[PDB]
């Protein structure tokens, strides 16, 4: 994964 | 702190350590492609041992649904005795 699903997720 | 840091607890739950993993991330001073990479590598890299194997099967294409789904319970299952 990558840190824009991070974003993603938590966003 | 450093993202170079954060590892995941022995007996931490997996999405309590992806939750800090991303704290940290969002504050380290780098390119947003370096934190793709950081993302991409570090955080299966640094999970504890047993998450770690779950991870590595999951394979490249996980999403973290999917990963959150196939860790939970891993240390676990963390309810009071």
């Amino acid at each position: 994964i990558t840190f824009e699903d991070l974003l993603d997720y938590y966003g | 702190t450093s993202i170079l840091d954060i590892r995941q607890g022995p007996k931490e739950p997996f999405r309590d350590y992806v939750d800090r993993f991303y704290k940290t991330l969002r504050a380290e001073q780098a390119s947003q492609e370096v934190k793709n990479w950081m993302t991409a590598t570090l955080l299966v890299q640094n999970a504890n041992p047993d998450c770690k194997t779950i991870l590595k099967a999951l394979g490249p294409g996980a999403t973290l649904e999917e990963m959150m789904t196939a860790c939970q319970g891993v240390g676990g299952p963390g309810h009071k005795a």
